[PDB]
RNA sequence: GCGAUAACGAACGAGACCUUAACCUACUAAAUAGUGCUGCUAGCAUUUGCUGGUAUAGUCACUUCUUAGAGGGACUAUCGAUUUCAAGUCGAUGGAAGUUUGAGGCAAUAACAGGUCUGUGAUGCCCUUAGACGUUCUGGGCCGCACGCGCGCUACACUGACGGAGCCAGCGAGUAUAAGCCUUGGCCGAGAGGUCUGGGAAAUCUUGUGAAACUCCGUCGUGCUGGGGAUAGAGCAUUGUAAUUGUUGCUCUUCAACGAGGAAUUCCUAGUAAGCGCAAGUCAUCAGCUUGCGUUGAUUACGUCCCUGCCCUUUGUACACACCG
């Protein structure tokens, strides 16, 4: 046995949900209890800029955003177990950490 | 009138208030009556507030205004000026201050006195202007209820405010002074000089 | 509560070369003395031992000659350094605080002596101008 | 008076003496081409 | 356990969670009476959810609130609606809804927020001005 | 690190490999009217519901002029302009 | 009924601490209470001059009662305010931390006070003890 | 916008 | 610059004080100020002990209004 | 000598800036004699708002 | 204003010329039936067209309708 | 949009759309959120109660609040008036929400001698290219002061200043062998600040960012006064290689105009205006500035074309580089 958690970050929550959904599959076929997953409050990196390359005309600003989701699932099981999920739900857009 | 006995002590006072609602626990609705016909409708005392703090919407719709309660109608107009916008809990404490005041003073029902010196202050007719793009010209016209109610609040605590600038005299007993001189009629209060003034005006219109 | 006196009161009073006006509160009728601010005179009061709770006129001679000697010897009385007007003084290095007359005489000789120099500090207090960097270009107009 | 440091505390600053002038404003066709090199209908045919 | 039920009122930041249990008439306010709720001047807008029912209701409820956010005036709004909110919701699940409905119908006759959250919250601020609709003074 | 190369499946359709196509046409000389319709026949025939092409510039003029060369269907405002 | 501090109203009860506090005499007060400001924000330093330092240790070991280990730090939060910068706006400047730091330390040596684990200070065994005696001698009049 | 004249 | 409220408390303005403030309907510090000629600062203290003789009836206590009658 | 009117029919937004408005105004006693005025606040129907001068009807407004 | 589109106007009235058996003077059934009608991309738009073709079915029953 | 109709039926733009805010005791879970219970534990009355602390093993329970994903919910819903009985509008009732539900993002057909080659290893041409107009080092300037103007910040006091006491937010950011991030807690120091340890690459620590207005109790008492805090002197620290032309911060002293502002003129319709602070950006240091955020929170319309700008229709034209003709 092992407590065991696994944080996954990623900017959208398509490929986050599957991925999170996917671990959490494995998680319960298998006889794992587990702890999750927990919607971690996402952060708003705003970048608000001057639209003028220049600075002649009204004063216009952009705002960009990049939202950062997070989710942390605790697994109670041995660590062969949990690191070979992760290969099986392993996603471009998100990007996986287990830590024991 | 029984005494209801919980966890919490409920001071005694307060214990009467479950037999009425009065204004600060102190003054009564029940009793008062607006001397005139025309405003009965845009003055709003029959529904009993503790505290003149409500924190209703009443700017969404046209008519809203009409069923704030009076009171928090003019303590809502104290807070001007600046260096005073948002201060109601300042706005409630003069008013609070006031009214007692108006109780010692004249022995009436403050609010009472709050109710005439209102019907005594908005003017009855004004002279509207129309000027032909630039020139000078007045007309004289009616003053609508509503119009006529909240130019009366207007005048009245702006009387009181000027009369509190650079005296050593407080604003609450400033505001009782003026709503008890425009209650009783009297032209020596502010508000009751320019009612007067404009009804003077419109007559010299129509 | 209320108390009366008579013929006790002084309307005038005359501190370091100075009119005081006797109906004003102690801790504020001796900051008309130049050199005393209300931080200060509110010390040296409570160093004479005189309650401020009293108006100028109310004080007798005792304490009035008891405050004008804290004031004009500030460090034998407990009065740290740091709360003195003229610290680390120029030439013999020991902590001062001016007063009325004696204020105006070391404030014009740190003039000279920063215009005897040349320095740019003294020439700009010759010019009339703002010695502090501030800018002058739309605010020196009086 | 050689260096500036001394002369600069003897000259007086006799600037309330003299009066401002009175304006100091000193900061057209834009439509009209002023190159002087007029386009020929030749050259934008060949061009566009 | 026992008769409990556990509601929430809401001002434009303000929170307060209420906790109504069986017990003594115990009404507190983050663990203090209420009869010294701050400021003063409006401790009657956490008596009228009080005095308009009748202190004989509370009897056999007590009440502990904890209210944190907003401000000062707006935590004060925020108390007098879980209250409200708590009493019926204490009526609707332990006793008839017979007086459920009578008691919703007092507070809802006398102030609207008493039972209903108002919905108003600040608008974001725009740029080209210091406010939500304000600009930046023009000059020609 | 490994790299991979894929080729494009609709070139019509890679608005870059028609931008980075057409500059390699507008280099070669050929005029901006048969090298712009050259695009815009060629993103209708790999089935674009709309194609657009603009080309800003300076040619043989002193004056600079821009010319826009439309075709089909295109949406302006909203959120489907990023997605479509 | 067991009377407790949040039972009674801060302002008065501070009063009557302040009061107690003093009349005992245990508590040990610095030599520059009548010289300091409470804040640098401040301007003047307080009027009452004799009883201000014992009715801010009164204050301190309310508040520090009402709460878990608040430290020296968080107290010069509390106590500060806008300051008076002439023409730039307010702002907010933390009070003076010596006049903080002594009131703690003179209230943990004269038994209302300790150490807390993971920092801050602690109400002590006996701190309960007198202050919620204190609430019960302030409203029975 | 200046001609840059040498001295040394 | 014409106020010039007496501050300082005499024998002439103490006993007509206590003989002219019982016959007021309404007295507070500006009322005291207004019609006594004296201070403010001397209208506080007054008006506290003249509630402790037992002239004056508290109507209402705040620190900036006080609001005060005569217990006739 | 006042009289009192209750308004019946609002006509329309009068003035040269829309501030006064025509009104239709019916006495309170003597429920006849029906005049058309002009009033400078907000004016709903049933407004009892009353005359200084009733001999007098009224007109658009330049 | 409230005033609807064209958009809305007239895809709800080629609703009721082509599923008036099926429709009722009710928004909410109405709203059921209009999401297993017409393949609408948004909420929004659905309540929009349903509230509408509601309308319209309470006018019918008033009398006849110009266009429909 | 209704409607009138030599037009009919459409497309772009508007609207739809997307992000955000408001509702959900209805789902899904949460020791990086909270609560009730339960251990253990404290104080006060002893009534079994009331406030706490503790519990990453009490190896509890739950999701009300908190977080966020899947959805639901509003479509002007129902009912009265008016209307061409049409589009709609105005009233009520219910509702979390009935101003396009609030706010934004995106945003057509052409075009401007609008602004930038002082953002670009984006650029054509002209100029310069070794005593350089390249690059670097040192010092100064961009701050310089008889003046006119604009964006703002403090104020002219008592609806206030001080002095104590009460004591409530939200948006965010945060490091390693650096070149040093956010920094609690303890101890010194009147302060500013210094010093020793620890936490945090973060819903975990800074941080409940215990913010300011605000509220209570006192002093002041209409006085250029305890309003206001320029100007200036002396001293103490911080950042930085370097503070002089004061970077900034702190202490004492100095106590200026200003006592509500002419002709004119700006912004604004609800959680809005106005106050009131806080964060992020610039940033070794410096915020009277912007970008946002929250606290307190109104007066007055909810109308018109009277002024002003723009749009449309009719009209005149010797204009079309289009009246700067
Ligand atoms: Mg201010
Ligand atoms: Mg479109
Ligand atoms: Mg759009
Ligand atoms: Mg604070
Ligand atoms: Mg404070
Ligand atoms: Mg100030
Ligand atoms: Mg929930
Ligand atoms: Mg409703
Ligand atoms: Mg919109
Ligand atoms: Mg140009
Ligand atoms: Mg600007
Ligand atoms: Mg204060
Ligand atoms: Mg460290
Ligand atoms: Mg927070
Ligand atoms: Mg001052
Ligand atoms: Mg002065
Ligand atoms: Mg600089
Ligand atoms: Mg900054
Ligand atoms: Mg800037
Ligand atoms: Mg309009
Ligand atoms: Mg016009
Ligand atoms: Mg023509
Ligand atoms: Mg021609």
């Amino acid at each position: 046995i092992h407590k065991i958690r696994i944080t996954l970050t990623s900017t959208k929550v398509k490929q986050l949900e599957n991925v999170s959904a996917n671990i959490i599959r494995n998680a319960a076929q298998y006889n794992i209890v587990k702890k999750g997953p927990v919607r971690m409050p996402t952060k708003v990196l705003k970048i608000t800029t001057r639209k003028t390359p220049n600075g002649e005309g009204s004063k216009t600003w952009d705002a960009y955003e990049m939202r950062i989701h997070k989710r942390v699932i605790d697994l109670q099981a041995p660590a062969s177990t949990v690191k070979r999920i992760t290969q099986i739900t392993i996603e471009p857009g998100v990007d996986v950490e287990v830590t024991i | 009138l029984q005494v209801v006995e919980l966890a919490t002590t409920i001071p005694l006072d307060v214990q009467e208030a479950q037999r009425e609602v009065k204004l600060f626990n102190k003054w009564s609705f029940e009793d008062v009556e607006v001397k005139d016909v025309s405003l009965v409708d845009y003055i709003q005392i029959r529904n009993p507030v503790f505290v003149s703090h409500t924190a209703g919407k009443y700017a969404s719709k046209r008519f809203r205004k009409a069923q704030c309660p009076i009171v928090e109608r003019l303590t809502n107009s104290l807070m001007m000026n600046g260096r005073n916008n948002g201060k109601k809990l300042k706005a409630v404490r003069i008013v609070k201050h006031a009214l007692e005041i108006i109780h010692v003073l004249t022995e009436q029902n403050p609010i009472q006195v709050v109710v005439d010196a209102i019907v005594n202050s908005g003017a009855r007719e004004d002279s509207t202007r129309i000027g032909s793009s630039g020139t000078v010209r007045r007309q004289a016209v009616d003053v609508s209820p509503l119009r006529r109610v909240n130019q009366a609040i207007a005048l009245l605590t702006i009387g009181a405010r000027e009369a509190s600038f650079r005296n050593i005299k407080t604003i609450a007993e400033c505001l009782a002074e003026e709503l008890i001189n425009a209650a009783k009629g009297s032209s020596t209060s502010y508000a009751i000089k320019k009612k007067d003034e404009l009804e003077r005006v419109a007559k010299s219109n129509r | 509560l209320v108390v009366q006196e008579q013929g006790s009161f002084q309307h005038i009073l005359r501190l370091l070369n100075t009119n005081i006006d006797g109906r004003i509160k102690i801790m504020y009728a001796l900051t008309k003395i130049r050199g005393v601010g209300r931080r200060y005179a509110n010390l040296v009061c409570k160093k004479a031992d005189v309650e401020l709770t009293k108006r100028a006129g109310e004080l007798t001679q005792e304490e009035l000659e008891r405050i004008v000697t804290i004031m004009q010897n500030p460090t034998n009385y407990k009065i740290p350094a740091w709360f003195l007007n003229r610290q680390k003084d120029q030439v013999d290095g020991k902590d001062y605080h001016v007063l009325a007359n004696n204020l105006e005489s070391k404030l014009r000789d740190d003039l000279e002596r920063l215009k005897k120099i040349r320095s740019h500090r003294g020439i700009r207090h010759f010019w009339g101008l703002k010695v502090r960097g501030q800018h002058t270009k739309t605010t020196s107009r009086g | 008076k050689s260096p500036t440091g001394n002369e600069a505390a003897l000259k007086n600053k006799n600037f309330n003496k003299d009066v401002a002038p009175p304006q100091s404003t000193a900061t057209p066709f834009d439509r009209h081409s002023r190159t002087g090199k007029t386009d020929s209908k030749k050259k934008l045919q060949q061009g566009w | 356990s026992t008769q409990s039920v556990q509601t929430f009122g809401k001002k434009k930041t303000a929170t307060a969670v209420a906790h109504v249990k069986a017990g003594k008439g115990l009404i507190k306010i983050n663990g203090s009476p209420i009869t010294l709720v701050q400021p003063e001047i409006l401790r009657f807008k956490v008596y009228e959810p009080l005095t308009l029912v009748g202190l004989d209701k509370f009897q056999g409820i007590d009440i502990r609130v904890k209210v944190t956010g907003g401000g000062h005036v707006s935590q004060v709004y925020a108390i007098r609606q879980a209250i409200a909110k708590g009493l019926v919701a204490y009526h609707q699940k332990y006793v008839d809804e017979a007086s459920k409905n009578e008691l919703k119908k007092i507070f809802a006759s006398y102030d609207k927020t008493l039972l209903v959250a108002d919905s108003r919250r600040m608008e974001p601020k725009k740029f080209g001005g210091r406010g939500a609709r304000a600009r930046f003074q023009k000059s020609y | 690190i490994a790299i991979y190369a894929e080729r494009v499946e609709e070139r019509g359709l890679s608005a870059a490999v028609q931008a980075e196509a057409l500059k390699a046409k507008l280099l070669s000389g050929l005029p901006i009217r048969r090298a712009a319709y050259g695009v815009l026949r060629f993103a209708m025939g790999a089935g674009a519901k709309g194609v657009e092409v603009v080309i800003s510039g300076k040619l043989r003029a002193a004056r600079a002029k821009s010319q826009k060369y439309a075709d089909g269907f295109m949406i302006h405002s909203g959120q489907p302009t990023r997605d479509f | 009924p067991g009377v407790s501090v949040r039972d009674v109203p801060a302002q008065d009860f501070i009063n009557a601490y302040a009061q107690f506090l003093q009349r005992q005499g245990k508590l040990e007060v610095p030599g520059y209470v009548d010289i300091v400001k409470t804040s640098a924000g401040n301007d003047l330093p307080p009027q009452e001059a004799e009883t201000w330092f014992y009715k801010r240790a009164a204050s301190i070991a309310r508040h520090i009662y009402l709460r878990k280990q608040v430290g020296v730090g968080a107290l010069n939060k509390l106590y500060g305010g806008a300051k008076n910068r002439g023409f730039r706006p307010h702002k907010h400047v933390d009070a003076s931390g010596s006049i903080n730091r002594k009131c703690v330390q003179a209230l943990q040596k004269i038994g209302v006070l300790e150490i807390s684990p993971k920092g801050g200070r602690r109400i002590s065994e006996n701190g309960q003890r007198d202050l919620d005696r204190i609430a019960a001698q302030t409203l029975e009049e | 916008r200046k001609k840059k004249v040498y001295t040394t | 610059d014409k106020a010039q409220h007496i501050v300082i408390l005499d024998q002439e303005k103490y006993d007509r004080i206590l003989k002219d403030v019982p016959t007021y309907k309404y007295v507070s510090v500006s009322v005291l100020v207004d019609r006594l000629k004296i201070g403010g600062s001397l209208a506080r203290v007054a008006l506290r002990q003249l509630e402790e003789d037992g002239i004056i009836t508290p109507v209402l206590k705040h620190s900036k209004q006080a609001i005060y009658t005569r217990a006739q | 000598p006042v009289t009192l009117a209750k308004v019946i029919k609002v006509l329309g937004r009068t003035g040269s800036r829309g501030g006064v408005t025509q009104v239709r105004v019916e006495f309170l006693e003597d429920a006849s004699r029906t005049i058309v005025r002009n009033v400078k606040g907000p004016v709903r129907e049933n407004d009892i708002l009353c005359l200084m001068e009733s001999e007098r009807e009224a007109r658009r407004l330049r | 204003g409230r005033v609807r589109t064209k958009t809305v106007k007239r895809a709800s009235k080629v609703l009721i010329e082509r599923f008036y058996p099926k429709l009722t003077l009710d928004f909410e059934t109405n709203k059921r039936l209009t999401s297993e009608i017409a393949v609408i991309q948004s909420k929004r738009l659905r309540n929009k067209i349903a509230g509408y073709t509601t309308h319209l079915m309470k006018r019918i029953q008033k009398g006849p309708v110009r266009g429909i």
